[PDB]
């Protein structure tokens, strides 16, 4: 709902045409959708999508620090920016639209938050774990079930039990529980 | 210079220290009055206390085993070549020493065998041993996920005693009747069984039903396990299904009664094959599949 954006995107050069956030899955107030046509009479391979997700993930060329010292009205990055780009405001200039087949989400609220820790514990992104360990004092092992515990965990016994559940150190767990 | 006295003193006393390890003592004490370098007078009169101890012994083979390694360890010890003083006194020290040793053996258990401890996965212990016992103690203080289990054992009421001292403990516990172990084929994760003797491979002494175990475990495919501290080292290998010294006789079909005699008669004593154990539990590194036997060759030479 926060960022649901109507990518119009090419196949042929990989660029974006048009950027929309609406709020229409959650308050069906102004349900909009615009296809504008500075660029409609050049590209031909028009594809409308809106199925993408966030990662706010950028690498930057000598040219974006530079526009930014130029125009001041661009205090954001993300619905001034490509607008702007797509307008001509410095003429005649490409961005880039990398699209992956596998899975990628940046960290925004909370649901999306508990979603990606769910993720991390299963097994949906290639190789992303805890037991390998990173950060010195970390002692975390690998475990059926997808199941993570680390070294000074305990769980007690007869705990009938569903799916997939994961334990911090200096843990002690009692009897007899859903 | 009295033996059957000692035998006497030690029978249901274990616990503190090993059954075996109290005979070892004896048998080095024994040593160090007739002098090892005399070597007419002493082995000879080890030799007759060994036959004492077998007059002694009713269904064990144990003490023999013990013996013998004492004997070896003796003969190993001369290879110096040089000063003779220095040999006799280190044969004298070495006999608590033994008895020093089983700590540190336990110390070594209690760190390289828990490991084995995974997520839910229920223990049954088999037999009388105090080693397996002490492992089992050591995984519940480590509070890592399972469940021990007794039996229904019958020589003296062994499996009760075992179940009792369990309750102390606290962890909950049920039992296994020898005839109800048949309905144990995976629900029961992994089949432990102490030792009372290890032979040459995978041949192991304990108490009134081993083979069949195994055999059960065999066809589920099950882990079977020997469990055991350092001790125990034999020379042995039986011909036909089983093949021991006994006092019970074997198939002692009764002579015709009405008012009752004697009756409970049998095979008492249960050996094991080759094939049917997983894995071997020794304090000695992390060895399993055929380690002894290689030992026993090192040592004999035969």
């Amino acid at each position: 709902t926060i960022e649901p954006a109507a990518f119009v995107l090419d196949k042929s050069t990989s660029r974006c045409i048009y950027y929309q956030d609406l709020p229409l899955p959650s308050s069906r107030e102004k349900t909009s959708i615009q296809i504008d046509p500075e660029l409609l009479d050049n590209v031909d391979e028009f594809v409308i999508r809106n199925d993408l997700i966030d990662c706010r993930i950028d690498i930057c060329t000598s040219h974006v620090p530079l526009i930014f010292q130029e125009n001041f009205d661009y205090q954001s990055l993300r619905t001034d920016f490509v607008k702007g780009v797509i307008s001509s405001d410095i003429l005649g200039k490409h961005i880039y639209a990398y699209l992956t087949d596998e899975y990628a989400v940046r960290v925004e609220s909370w649901q999306t938050y508990d979603t990606i820790s769910q993720d991390f514990l299963g097994r949906w992104c290639y190789p992303l774990v805890l037991d390998s360990n990173i950060q010195d004092d970390q002692t975390y092992s690998y475990e059926s079930r997808h199941i993570y515990k680390e070294k000074d965990v305990v769980l007690a016994q007869s705990c009938k039990i569903g799916k997939c559940t994961a334990i911090g150190s200096g843990t002690k767990i009692g009897e007899g529980t859903k | 210079f009295n033996i059957t006295e000692t035998y006497l003193r030690f029978l249901e006393e274990d616990t503190e220290m090993t059954m075996p390890i109290a005979a070892i003592e004896a048998l080095v004490t024994l040593l160090r009055i007739k002098t090892p370098e005399t070597a007419a007078e002493m082995i000879n009169t080890i030799k007759s206390s060994t036959e004492e101890l077998i007059k002694s012994i009713p269904n064990s083979v144990s003490l023999r085993a013990g013996c013998d390694i004492f004997m070896r360890f003796v003969l190993r010890n001369l290879h110096l070549y040089g000063d003779w003083e220095n040999c006799k006194q280190h044969l004298i020290e070495n006999g608590q020493l033994f008895v020093s040793r089983a700590k540190k053996s336990r110390n070594k258990i209690a760190e390289i065998g828990v490991d084995f401890i995974a997520d839910d996965d229920i223990i049954l212990v088999h037999g009388y041993s105090r080693a397996v016992f002490s492992l089992l103690n050591h995984a519940a203080n480590k509070f890592i996920r399972f469940r021990c289990v007794v039996t229904e054992s019958r020589p003296s009421k062994q499996g009760n005693q075992l179940y009792t001292l369990l309750e102390q403990k606290g962890i909950p516990v049920t039992l296994i009747v020898d005839s109800a172990v048949g309905a144990v084929i995976d629900k029961v994760d992994k089949v432990f069984v102490g030792a009372e003797g290890v032979a040459e491979s995978g041949g192991i002494i304990n108490l009134v039903g081993t083979y069949s175990v195994g055999v059960l475990a065999h066809n589920a495919r099950k882990p079977f396990y020997v469990v055991t501290e350092s001790h125990k080292f034999v020379r042995m290998f039986p011909l036909s299904s089983d093949d021991l010294p006994m006092a019970g006789p074997p198939l002692d079909f009764t002579r015709r009664t009405d008012d009752l005699e004697d009756a409970l008669r049998g095979p008492t004593i249960d050996y094991t094959a080759q094939e049917y154990i997983t894995a071997l539990i020794t304090d000695l590194g992390v060895l399993t599949p055929s380690a002894v036997s290689e030992e026993l060759i090192k040592m004999w030479y035969d």
